[PDB]
């Protein structure tokens, strides 16, 4: 896997 | 003192369940200081990941307030597009009324299919938060619910029980020695400088300082592809059939720690925290990826580092609190 926001 | 029980899954997912709505439907999200929005799926939602989620039904509640404004997120992993409604959010023991929050309209992909929390709680700052949607904690701030514009974190490891956010408070018992405190320099994401990190008194990244972020919503420690080559190499890790980066198990008995030095205090990272046990093997605890921002290329400070840092996000100060987990 998870890579939470841009 | 009001805490929220996080579900362990893998070591790569911090999840927990909260209730929107009267009466309440209950929900899991990951609890994402990385993102400030919460979103929940929804009735409107017919993509394939609403249809296995729980889906917050509006009719059924007699405290949701409609809006007519839609709210787009992308994450590393996973978007979405919703709409914005109001309502009642229980969590942490918390009743926070008058949430803003976001219904699901599309989840598009295979990644939120396969995930298994419902939604996303996020714990950083207003300023990135997708349509300017008050974020949770800044609403419970707001509305007086608790005393300390604090909470903490923290997150088990081999797959344990124990993980907790604490929302408006410390518990000692979870670390050793006392907090340092770290200044948040931009405010966004819970960002801070990294002054070096280093492996047997040289510097592998980073030798002048780097931007890092503490992500809760991160498994592993994510940097700029080109440092994390060489951070690759140094551990002896190859690129498998399957693009997965590993090392050999035996390896972790013989390798050196990583220091993060953060604020002129070392935080060493273990090679049995930064080599992961998985699927039979042993794989890289780090990950490639460009964030390009305002103040440079972001590393990310994910699950591998707060698993060994008891951490504290403190929204009164804009300071981040770190102390060795007990």
């Amino acid at each position: 896997x998870v890579v939470x926001a841009x | 003192v009001d805490e929220q029980p996080l579900e362990n899954y893998l070591d790569m997912e911090y999840f927990g369940t909260i209730g929107i709505g009267t009466p309440a439907q209950d929900f899991t999200v990951v609890f994402d200081t990385g993102s400030s929005n919460l979103w929940v799926p929804s009735v409107y939602c017919s993509s394939l990941a609403c249809t296995n989620h729980n889906r917050f039904n509006p009719e059924d509640s007699s405290t949701y307030q409609s809006t007519s404004e839609t709210v787009s997120i992308t994450y590393g992993t996973g978007s979405m597009t919703g709409i914005l409604g109001y309502d009642t959010v229980q969590v942490g023991g918390i009743s926070d009324t008058n949430q803003i929050f976001g219904l699901s309209e599309t989840e598009p992909g295979s990644f939120l299919y396969y995930a298994p929390f419902d939604g996303i709680l996020g714990l950083a700052y207003p300023s990135i938060s997708s349509s300017g949607a008050t974020p949770v904690f800044d609403n419970i701030w707001n509305q007086g619910l608790v005393s300390q514009d604090l909470f903490s974190v923290y997150l088990s490891a081999d797959d344990q029980s124990g993980s907790v956010v604490i929302f408006g408070g410390i518990d000692s018992s979870y670390y050793t020695g006392s907090l340092n405190w770290v200044p948040v320099t931009v405010e966004g994401y819970w960002q801070i400088t990294v002054d070096s990190i280093t492996m047997n008194g040289e510097a592998i990244a980073c030798a002048e300082g780097c931007q890092a972020i503490v992500d809760t919503g991160t498994s592993l420690l994510t940097g700029p592809t080109s440092p994390i080559a060489n951070i690759q190499s140094d551990i002896g890790a190859s690129e498998n059939s399957d693009g997965d980066m590993v090392v050999s198990c035996s390896a972790i008995s013989s390798l050196p720690d990583i220091v993060f030095t953060i604020n002129g205090v070392q935080y060493p990272v273990p090679p049995s925290a930064y080599i992961l046990q998985s699927e039979g093997s042993c794989i890289s605890g780090f990950q490639g990826m460009n964030l390009p921002t305002e103040s440079g290329e972001l590393w990310i400070l994910g699950d591998v580092f707060i698993r060994q840092y008891f951490t504290v996000f403190d929204r009164a100060n804009n300071q981040v609190g770190l102390a060795p987990v007990a």
